[PDB]
């Protein structure tokens, strides 16, 4: 798909 | 204790790197709630808990209903949010205007500050996680990233959040307090009212972070002197400079600034304000406001592994069962 804003899933380390 | 047995399994409404939220309905009472849905194997639990508690008595924060468990995943029954995200209703969008955006940013920051003077930090504050209700106001979810137990004058070390909205304190190693969730809200200003990340228009994560770090924001020529002021305030890369940022002074100064003028903010907190939008609940439950990329997933829970579920410490999740007493 191409979209304006795209999903992040966030991170942690 | 609730369990899986006493909840109807609706529809699948999201997902993210943690969880899968689905649409469920309490079977005993019809009421309709969503469920986060944790793996055990990627996982905190007393501080995502205890959050879910403390925004229970608020607002503009999604509450707690029951918590309950599995062999091999955890559950959180939350409040349902039928009209969707910020991120689907700015895709659709594409851009705010700045009066919309003042909304919802204001609502946003009296949220945070809550979660500021109660010693939390959201430190995951995204378009993904505001959520738009039936009436046009806005609720923050998702407590992952949230830190517990800050006492005046405390800072963390934990390198998280989404890659977009990190501040560049967490970028450069250093301690941080409240001041990464006042840039998020910048970033996500940003994002509002400009119409795209300030960030997206060693190679390739990492790119975007030395972006973050090292590229200047270019407020387009568009924007008010206001909005401009407001998101170069909120975008500064000191903290110490940072709107939001300034001890004891903190929230008096994000309600003084220029765009957040003529704004009633005691009328706010009550929910007085007429939202700017006002969702479009089409469908079963309002779930055309939600992306058709997760409620076209089949509604199930994935089956299990027993060889690998076999190797989770079930002794660090003892008292995760849990109700709400209203
Ligand atoms: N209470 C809720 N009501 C409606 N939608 C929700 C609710 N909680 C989560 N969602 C949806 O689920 C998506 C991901 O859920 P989230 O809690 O952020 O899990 P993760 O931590 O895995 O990202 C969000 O983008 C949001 O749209
Ligand atoms: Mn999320
Ligand atoms: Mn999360
Ligand atoms: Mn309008």
């Amino acid at each position: 798909r191409m979209r304006p804003f795209k999903r992040q899933g966030s991170v942690r380390r | 204790s609730l369990g899986l047995q006493d909840f109807d399994l609706l529809r699948v409404i999201g997902r993210g790197s943690y969880a899968k939220v689905l649409l469920v309905r309490l079977k005993k009472t019809d009421r309709i709630y969503a469920m986060k849905v944790v793996k055990k194997e990627l996982v905190w639990v007393q501080t995502e808990k205890h959050v879910f508690e403390q925004a229970s008595n608020h607002p503009f924060l999604v509450g707690l209903h029951s918590c309950f468990q599995t062999e091999s995943r955890l559950f959180f029954v939350i409040e349902y949010v039928n009209g969707g995200d910020l991120m689907f209703h700015m895709q659709r969008q594409r851009k705010l205007p700045e009066e919309h955006a003042r909304f919802y940013s204001a609502e946003i920051s009296l949220a945070l500050n809550y979660l500021h003077e109660r010693g939390i930090i959201y430190r995951d504050l995204k378009l993904d996680n505001v959520l738009l209700d039936s009436e046009g106001h806005i609720k923050l979810t998702d407590y992952g990233m949230c830190k517990e137990g800050l006492r005046p004058g405390d800072t963390t070390s934990t390198f998280c959040g989404t890659p977009n909205y990190i501040a560049p304190e967490i970028l450069r190693g250093e301690d941080y307090g409240f001041s990464v969730d006042w840039w998020a809200l910048g970033v996500l200003m940003f994002e509002m009212m400009a119409g795209r990340s300030p960030f997206d228009i060693q190679n390739t994560e990492d790119y975007l972070f030395q972006v973050i770090l090292e590229k200047q924001i270019r407020i387009p020529r568009s924007l008010s002197v206001k909005a401009a002021s407001v998101l170069k305030s909120f975008l500064n890369k000191d903290p110490k400079e940072r709107l939001g940022c300034h001890p004891q002074t903190g929230f008096a100064d994000i309600q003084g600034h220029p765009f957040f003028r003529n704004v009633d903010w005691d009328m706010m907190e009550q929910k007085q304000v007429v939202p700017p939008f006002k969702p479009n609940i089409s469908g079963e439950f309002g779930l055309d406001n939600f992306d058709s990329q997760f409620t076209n997933e089949p509604v199930q829970l994935t089956p299990d592994d027993d060889d690998i579920v076999r190797k989770i410490d079930q002794s660090e999740f003892e008292g995760f069962e849990y109700i709400n007493p209203l």
